[PDB]
């Protein structure tokens, strides 16, 4: 595996590049049928690019296509999550679904067991920008859940892929002058952010499932498809 | 089969 | 604070001494039932979150927290922290869950979360995970699970001292500075497996307790609302 | 609350 080989620096301008575009909601400027349908929508616009993000992910096409296809259908919204949490972090109270769809937590009454997942994500935004998460950690981070969500769901070829991506994580913290203590004590606090990222994620799946049992809102074959990876 | 069999081989 | 004084090895010796016992379940290898088993277990869990609950007031730091924050930070957390105990002494035992010392079941005995039951304690085997690692995890589980859901700004002082202590194993185990970094990269990332463990469990646990062929215990049962309320 | 009565003892 070519990922392997690959320095510091490399592996982070590789990420970096690799970084999908920031999506526009629909123009017009809520109930809790419009609210989730223009998420909905967006979300699933978002899905095609992470598939191409993740197969630009060092590592990531030396899997099998079927471990692929795992890793993805169990990170798929925790990725999209940590996107959103990490570009909502310049707006505090508020989470920016895209450029034109910026919503408070108010909005999230509109649907039900909504506003519980909207503290959470703002929660979350909020130590983020707390933190002074850099756009070269949170490549890192959104990278780390791809290989490592499912991973115990099937291995060695993605812990050490892992591995590398924490020697990564590493040289920045190195690179922006932290001591050996601050560099290890940032690098827990980081991951364990991830821990709430997954329990996000999980709340998130149930809500989806509510959703595509009210009938409310329609939702692509493909995002489905990620739901049904889950039943 | 799935659609995101498709999506990662294109 | 009394936590934030403390060094790596008396924080360790601090966690080793707060251990709960390993307690026995009342199964009966000549009586034979699905839904018997889940009693089993849940009776054991019952127990066991009563010295849960004496375990968390000894971890360094939760009791200088109020007793509104104790609480939440138990309700989020419980069924991590009977999941990880559970995978840690289950190591020794490939293929198979230990609930209890008589009470040793493998898969064709739910069948998902055994699945990734099996497969977290295998990964602590490879691992080959230090029982003086095992209790540092068991804390962070609980001082970090609910800490997103002045008082959580200690809770993160705590954490980070946490940190300091496994580095401190890590370093007298004779890792390189590299090794340090990955290990402890490796056991935080499980903390994610096991928190969709939880979550999924707790799924479960609701759904037993419409279909009502298990009874819950009164804790179990207010422990259970607390993640749907 | 049990949680919180056992808590408290
Ligand atoms: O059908 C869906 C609706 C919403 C979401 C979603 N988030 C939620 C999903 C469920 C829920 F209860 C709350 C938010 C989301 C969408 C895009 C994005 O960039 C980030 C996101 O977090 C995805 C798919
Ligand atoms: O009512 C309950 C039934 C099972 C469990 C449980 N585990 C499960 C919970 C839900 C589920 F769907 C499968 C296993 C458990 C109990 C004790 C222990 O030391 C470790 C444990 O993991 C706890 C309470």
């Amino acid at each position: 595996s070519l990922a392997l080989s690959l320095t510091a620096d490399q592996m982070v301008s590789a990420l970096l590049d690799a970084e999908p575009p920031i999506l526009y909601s629909e123009y017009d400027p809520f109930s809790e049928a419009s609210m989730m349908g223009l998420l909905t929508n967006l979300a699933d616009r978002e899905l095609v690019h992470m598939i191409n993000w993740a197969k630009r992910v060092p590592g990531f096409v030396d899997l099998t296509l079927h471990d692929q296809v795992h890793l993805l259908e169990c990170a798929w919204l925790e990725i999209l999550m940590i996107g959103l949490v990490w570009r909502s972090m310049e707006h505090p109270g508020k989470l920016l679904f895209a450029p034109n769809l910026l919503l408070d937590r108010n909005q999230g009454k509109c649907v039900e067991g909504m506003v519980e997942i909207f503290d959470m994500l703002l929660a979350t935004s909020s130590r983020f920008r707390m933190m002074n998460l850099q756009g070269e950690e949170f490549v890192c981070l959104k990278s780390i859940i791809l290989l490592n969500s499912g991973v115990y769901t099937f291995k060695d070829h993605i812990h050490r892929v892992l591995d590398k991506i924490t020697d990564t994580l590493i040289h920045l913290m190195a690179k922006a002058g932290l001591t050996l203590q601050q560099q290890h004590q940032r690098l827990a606090q980081l991951l364990l952010i991830l821990s709430h990222i997954r329990h996000m994620s999980n709340k998130g799946m149930e809500h989806l499932y509510s959703m595509k049992c009210k009938n409310v809102v329609p939702l692509s074959d493909l995002l489905l498809e990620m739901l049904d990876a889950h039943r | 089969h799935k659609i995101l069999h498709r999506l990662l081989q294109d």
